[PDB]
């Protein structure tokens, strides 16, 4: 219904600057729309390794 | 991506109803120690492909160079109560959730989230005012080639206890 | 008062934990057009009365003239919930809770509170964080001699909810 | 022990107060459920009536 | 008190002209670690005694107790710049200034203060926005047997530089 | 007219507050320059005293 | 771009000493009705072209619909009094000012600017707190084609007046 | 003196998105870093004409 299905697969781009510095981050999930959950992998592709912690970036997917 | 919520039938679920289009947020994170981060979002769902596409934007200042954040001193997001508003000439929602980062210590460090969640098809239903409880876990998984960590979500859409 | 929540077996009630000697607070209100109020309660238990008294002060500035609360536009407090955290070493709780005044028009009035709750004697025994959802409603009973009245309110305490 | 609490109690209220340099004094009177988390509170306006601002910012002072 | 305010000839002196009756002001005062202190002050002439009364109600909340407030570590308030903004229709002055508290250690303790500068009787003569300078500076003369200290403050009015 | 206002003038405090819930009482006396915008005030604690906060914070109060 | 500064010859210039290399700032913007604006600037000094660079991103959200800034109510920034900190152990400074956009009715709209002003250079000569003054003037000069207009800045370097 | 003289040309590049309008600016301008005086004229190269009042960006070049 409205294209979901009970799993499904995510693909995620972030492009970023925290405090001057530049990164970007691509990641691919896994998900159950019906159930409330998700879980994502996550690898960053330039600026690595970050400046700063993971956290801040966690709600930014 | 406010998909991944568990909804009972009595709430209008916004997120699910605005697909496969899909929706953008942008979001404000104002941290007890002054940094401000701002997020854009477009989620789309390629219906060929049974995915769910995420493409972000994610600026961040202020930052003490000896806070928590530069330092890395942060193991979770604590879990949360996020109320959800509707707008109602606008037809978008409004997130505001009070958030607490738990530091090894064992102590917190606080940020405020005020999301705007706007749907890119005109929506035929808008919810009434309700909650959203999140838990957030994270584990990095980073090797001597690569930074790489994964997430896990929990979320579920309530209506008032009262 | 807090001593008015209803909490399950599973968390420790700091507020009854209190009585009779009793607790007090302090609360700051934020409201979205630059007001700001202060309140102190100091709360006993008469164990002779059966009567739990409360002495409060309270004070509020900045107001604007032809807004919501100066021109009695609210009608009631919308359904919250607050997070109340134990600080470890202090012996006390802070709350958090983002609270929304509801308007005639059907708009919005939003006020940021935070307390902090001490009892008057070191607890031996602290909560860890939960939630407490709160409905609160009021009835003007004014007459033409006095201005007077009611407000009901239904309080219970709840861990993470998943 | 049992902290004073009953199933059934009662409350009195005195709340002394100023906003927007405007002085009031109110008290009142209740009956409560301590343990079903539930309070009705009747207030009356002793000083300073009638309030040039709404109750509603006072209801979480009580 | 802004009347212990030099004001050059081109701006309109609000608080000299508000005398003998005199004015009241309210000031929200919001320091970085989440304080929130509130404070009415009632001001009039005794043009018989050549002194101006000041009745002043000040409160307090949320000063943690292992921070520089509550641990003493201040020195002084840092030489400030304060904005008076007239509000037009409402006959009343608003005050915006951005405040440190210098510690002991050399650090720096913000305090944003939002004021509102009330005359007793409608003035016939508004000023434009404007600056003023404020050093203010305390000395303690503490006894064994008394609480007692000494303020200096020394204030000038200044329209935009350029 | 003058204002009632003189070049050298008197000042007297009333401070009346509550900060952490701790209560206190504060009066007054000074000399004030208004029109060269220089005041000298003396303060005493009278209730609540020694303070448990720093003298600092009600330095703009007054 | 804080190098269009007059610094008299008491106060040590951090801008002009970084130059040519430059230096890089970021900075919060907070409305009163609750957007929320991040900017971060990279200047670059070519000796060569006798000529200054600038890289800029800037991001923003939760403007409201109807807003004066969506709604483009705004004629000019309010002429300001900016205050700039040393920050003693990190060579860095921090920019604080309140500004003022003058809404076309004749009315005010609140931004909070929190800036930190962070050369590339390690710089020698730290300075003291002292004051900026800027008054920024903008005329559109839009045509059928582009979206065009101008702004003229005009800024000066001051300690406090006392 | 430090790369300066008492009249230089200005150059301004700014990458943005607004409410979720993406855009982009350049522009260019003559300044007196020793008067604190700098006049620069600008033109949206992208997204425009902007959904959003000119004066938000000001203090951004």
């Amino acid at each position: 219904k409205h294209g979901l299905k009970e799993e499904m697969t995510m693909k995620y781009h972030m492009e970023g600057c925290v405090n001057g510095h530049k990164f970007v981050i691509t990641g691919e999930g896994i998900g159950y729309p019906f159930k409330g959950k998700q879980t994502i992998n996550l690898c960053v592709i330039e600026g690595g390794p970050l400046p700063f912690s993971e956290d801040i970036l966690s709600a930014g997917f | 991506d406010r998909i991944f919520t568990e909804y009972p039938q009595d709430i209008v679920d916004y997120f699910k109803n605005s697909c496969p289009a899909g929706y953008t947020w942008g979001r404000s994170f104002l941290f007890e120690d002054g940094a401000v981060c701002i997020c854009n979002v477009d989620i789309t769902v390629s219906v060929k492909e049974n995915c769910i596409y995420h493409k972000s934007i994610f600026n961040g200042v202020n930052f003490p160079a000896d806070g928590p954040v530069m330092k890395k001193m942060t193991t979770n997001w604590e879990a949360s109560c996020e109320k959800i508003m509707p707008v109602p000439k606008q037809g978008i929602l409004k997130g505001d959730v009070s958030m607490y980062l738990l530091l090894k210590d064992g102590g917190r460090y606080r940020c405020q989230f005020d999301t705007v969640y706007k749907a890119k098809s005109v929506p035929s239903k808008m919810p009434e005012w309700h909650f959203i409880q999140h838990k957030l876990l994270r584990e990095d998984r980073s090797d001597a080639k690569n930074q790489k960590w994964q997430l896990t979500e929990h979320a579920i859409a309530f209506p008032s206890a009262l």
